[PDB]
RNA sequence: CCCUAAGCAAUCACUUAGUGGAAAAGGAAGUGAUCGAGCGAUGACAACCAGGAGGUGGGCUUGGAAGCAGCCAUCCUUUGA
């Protein structure tokens, strides 16, 4: 039942998704995540879900974000960009990283048009505008 | 009544037999009568009216610790046991026979099945604790009840 | 070659630990009229340091590890104050004496 | 966790499939339990692109450095080893530093010599 | 930054009028804490405010004595009292009501209780539910409208 | 119109199993006590219409194991308001299915210390059959009821109610809401919702349930 | 060293244990809970 | 089996207490047999690691009672929680 949820949600996350990628909660506080969350809401168009592993793929499978599956370990945010504007969705954790000084909490992995980009790949993305 | 201690006001004859306690049981089954859940007895034998009693009082501290402000009064207790036997004795330095001696208590006959207490207005947990706290006052094997 | 160790610690004032032999005799200060002799077993062998610390090495583990519960039994601790020999990561927990 | 070591180095492709071990090793080490137990030890990562296997190499506080395979064994592993191995170093060290040669040595045949009881007497 | 956090202690004063002693007194005694750059960072930023209302501090007291503290905004408890009527909540509550309020002071506290420093991306419906049940704690009667 | 009606409770799935039953030679306390002791449970399956010489009777056993595992899973009373299906096989396992049948268990006699099933009555039901049902009660909405959150007690009076039912819309419980009782007033037999065809044997005016004053 | 006919776990840390054919209840936390069946 | 006439009898199971070869309420849960119940690669249990929050110090009581002396309420929110 508690699985029930996580397939709702992230059937609701996915409906108009672009980008599924990760984020290391190591550390962060309560209210840091939530200013995360909050932060990743209203500036950005990007729902940020805290989720298992094993639920989260399993309602990837058969579908578009299918071959994510090798970066589906450690402690996890999984942040689905429901809109299209991806450079600032990036750039607004960068400004967090920044700002608040949280360097133990990194981006890892991500997919984009059926496509996992290294954290090394999708950094000229988030340089390109629109 | 007579508030705690339960026996009969008057009785048609003051001298009882001894009887035979150690058979009976309920040839039908046993289903309770008043409450959701109960007490009955597993083996056939006596039990006196103060044992009777402790075991009700018991029942009615438990209730009234374990439940506090508007559900303490709510558990209510039916007691379907009653002593109506009474029993006799002599005392010492006294030889065998010159008649039947004086009436010293009351004990109540059961049978295997038959139905001791009856607990309704609580949990489940605190019927069985309840149970198992009065069954320490008691004599004969007992099984908590409940109705399905 | 000696893989096993155990660590004791002394406490209390004028307590003391002394080691004679190469390891094979220790020597130990509880209070008494008296030190208390223990004579290390086979295959274990004994040593002190600058912190008052008893050290029991060897190559088996029953031998040194029941050598170290001897060591230990020499004076347990106490309740009170926390005195006597126990193992360094052992935790004593303490009573208010009235 | 961090009282015997001096750096733990952490290094793993991002992509590869057993990243797991790696990146549970840096729950472990960047705990605010962690660095309040050492805050002079350092902790380096290096994401990398190429195909070399996961690997947690550590170095310990005299020096002895011992690497792991840590793309087949899990961190609670790794962590159990570091921490007998960083007893057994801090068991040679004040060793050292009080007269005492390191290694302690004894003969082995007195396993098969006879132990009576150990009685403590006067 | 880096400090592990000794303590951390709430704290309650009226605003402006942090005179070191009956409030602050043992409150940061018993922990080595300082008053006077505390009482004049405080009494600089409550100054804005009218005097005599109950603000309450969170004291993140530390291990080289020193604050990082956060102020917040009074309860709605003081908020519910005051701008219902009486400021005697009941002595069994849902069993004796004491005053009624409609759904519009619930609404303004609400707006009230959205502007502390830490609450800039809960919305008012669930502020405004939460009110009903600080309501619903003390006796206070909820209603639509009343006249 | 012979279907259960839209809101009202259905027999659930997961107790839907067959019951098996192998012939049994004769009757008495002999042959049942051999039957306890081989793990079965002497039975009986008869229908109502000769009721004089017999009811068309068939002598069977069935386990004592899946006897036992319907009356804890159900319960008691709800195991004897819901039709089974029975299937009589030569023995445990063949293929020689002697009757197939659709019946209500109309008895069953656990014994009165261990609890243990000595004995199961299986009538037919096909359907077009009216049986008399105790049908159990389910008292729901107490969480609710203005009563109940006042401090008062529920005097439960009745736990089954009799009804003359056809046995293809028997219900497997009566569901009682009590949200729209505070206290002092109650609820009669005639208050329960059944199906149009259901008849109360039992008169209208008996109490099924009352919220009695709580103590000031 | 407690003595009775009914030994109990009381707390979290009680610990059954079977020593020389005897039952004992061992407690890390509360020596007052320490038993033995007899 | 010997004492003691006749089997270290045969087959399949059980106990390791000399139970057998005295003794109850009650305790403990060893070792088997059968049927269930619940959870479980959607990753369960045990273990290790990180969080366990906000309205709020709920209202009353009250020298103080702040999750935790006592009475009443026991809701809501953000949440992975
Ligand atoms: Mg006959
Ligand atoms: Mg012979
Ligand atoms: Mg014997
Ligand atoms: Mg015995
Ligand atoms: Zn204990």
């Amino acid at each position: 039942r508690r699985a029930l949820l996580v397939a709702g949600k992230t059937k609701i996350n996915l409906q108009n998704c672009h980008f599924i990628t990760g984020i290391n909660y190591n550390g962060l506080t309560v209210k840091q995540l939530q200013e995360l969350r909050g932060i990743l809401r209203e500036n950005s168009n990007t729902k940020l879900l805290v989720a298992k592993n094993t639920l989260v793929f399993k309602a990837l499978e058969g579908t578009k974000w299918e071959s994510l599956k090798p970066c589906m370990k450690g402690m996890n945010a999984w942040i689905f960009v429901q809109t299209e504007d991806i450079p600032a969705a990036l750039k607004t954790f960068v400004s967090f990283q920044k700002e608040k000084k949280l360097f133990d909490n990194n981006l890892g992995g991500a997919v984009f048009e059926k496509k996992l980009y290294g954290p090394q790949d999708y950094k000229v993305i988030e340089t390109m505008p629109s | 009544k007579k508030g705690d201690v339960l026996y009969p006001k008057r009785t048609k004859y003051s001298k009882y037999r001894k009887g035979r306690c150690s058979r009976g049981c309920k040839p039908d089954g046993t289903k309770l009568g008043f409450g959701r859940y109960g007490i009955k007895s597993c083996k056939a034998g006596r039990l006196s009216y103060r044992a009777i009693e402790a075991a009700r009082r018991a029942i009615i501290g438990h209730f009234h610790r374990a439940m506090s402000g508007q559900f303490r009064r709510n558990g209510k207790i039916w007691v379907r046991v009653f002593a109506d036997l009474p029993i006799t004795g002599k005392p010492t330095e006294v030889r065998m026979g010159r008649g039947k001696g004086n009436p010293t208590g009351w004990i109540a006959r059961v049978s295997t099945g038959q139905i001791l207490f009856e607990m309704d207005g609580v949990s489940l947990a605190n019927a069985r604790q309840a149970a198992t706290l009065a069954a320490h006052k008691l004599c004969l094997s007992t099984k908590f009840v409940q109705w399905s | 070659e000696a893989k096993f160790f155990r660590f004791l610690k002394i406490v209390g004032v004028g307590y003391k630990a002394r080691a004679e032999e190469a390891g094979r005799f220790l020597y130990l200060k509880l209070g008494y009229s008296h030190e208390v002799e223990l004579a290390v077993p086979p295959a274990v062998r004994v040593f002190c340091f600058k912190n008052n610390v008893v050290c029991c090495t060897g190559i088996d583990k029953d031998r040194v590890h029941q050598f170290a519960a001897t060591v230990r039994s020499c004076k347990p601790p106490e309740v009170y104050k926390g005195k006597g020999i126990m193992y360094v990561d052992e935790v004593v927990k303490k009573k208010v004496g009235k | 966790m961090l009282k015997f070591l001096s750096k733990v180095k952490i290094e793993f492709n991002t992509l590869d499939p057993r990243l797991a071990s790696c990146v549970e090793f840096l729950a472990q080490c960047n705990a605010r339990k962690a660095k309040e137990s050492n805050p002079n030890c350092q902790v380096l990562v290096k994401r990398r692109t190429d195909d070399q296997p996961p690997q947690i190499s550590v170095t310990f506080v005299n020096g002895v450095e011992e690497a792991f395979d840590a793309a087949a064994t899990s961190a609670q592993s790794i962590r159990k080893m570091i921490l007998d191995k960083g007893q057994y170093l801090e068991t040679e060290q004040m060793f050292r530093e009080a007269g005492e040669q390191w290694p302690v040595i004894i003969p082995e045949e007195e396993i098969h010599q006879e132990a009576p009881g150990v009685k403590p007497r006067k | 930054t880096r400090r592990a956090v000794a303590g951390t202690i709430k704290l309650t004063v009226l605003a402006g009028k942090a005179s070191p002693g009956p409030p602050v007194s043992p409150a940061l005694g018993p922990y080595r804490l300082n008053m006077m750059a505390f009482c004049k960072d405080f009494n600089a930023r409550t100054q804005k405010y009218k005097p005599d209302t109950p603000m309450a501090v969170k004291i993140t007291a530390y291990m080289d004595h020193s604050f990082e503290f956060t102020f917040k905004s009074p309860s709605v408890s003081w908020y519910i009292k005051k701008a219902a009527g009486v400021d005697k909540g009941s002595t069994r509550p849902g069993h004796l009501t004491v005053t009624t309020l409609s759904v519009r002071h619930v609404y303004e506290i609400a707006k009230v209780k959205q502007t502390d420093p830490f609450c800039q991306y809960m919305p008012l419906e669930s502020i405004c539910k939460s009110i009903i049940g600080t309501a619903n704690s003390m006796g206070i009667k909820i209603v639509q409208d009343l006249e | 119109q012979l279907e259960y009606l839209p809101g009202f409770p259905r027999p659930d799935a997961k107790h839907a199993e067959t019951i098996l039953a192998v012939p049994r030679s004769d009757s008495g306390k002999n042959i049942s006590a051999k039957e306890r002791k081989a793990g079965r449970v002497p039975s009986i399956i008869f229908e109502q219409e000769d009721g004089q010489h017999g009811g068309n009777k068939r002598l069977v056993s069935v386990q004592t194991n899946q006897i036992r595992k319907l009356v804890t899973h159900l319960g008691y009373s709800f195991f004897l308001s819901r039709l089974f299906d029975v299937e009589v096989r030569s023995e445990i396992g063949s293929d020689e299915v002697i009757e197939k049948v659709r019946a209500l268990p109309r008895s069953i006699h656990l014994h009165s210390g261990t609890d243990a099933p000595l004995n199961v009555t299986f009538i037919r039901a096909p359907p077009g059959t009216l049986l008399k049902v105790d049908i159990p009660l389910v008292f729901i909405g107490d969480d609710v009821s203005p009563g109940l959150k006042k401090g008062a007690s529920l005097n439960t009076i009745k736990r089954t109610v009799k009804f003359l039912c056809p046995a293809e819309i028997v219900p497997p419980y009566i569901e009682v809401d009590l949200s729209l009782l505070d206290v002092g007033q109650k609820l009669v037999a005639g208050d329960l919702k059944v199906h149009p065809a259901l008849k109360l044997i039992r008169p209208k005016d008996e109490p099924i349930v009352k919220i009695a004053g709580g103590r000031v | 060293m407690k003595v009775r006919s009914s030994v109990k776990k009381m707390c979290e840390f009680c610990k059954t244990v079977k020593r020389r054919g005897r039952v004992y209840v061992i407690c890390s936390s509360n020596p007052k809970h320490k038993q033995r069946q007899g």
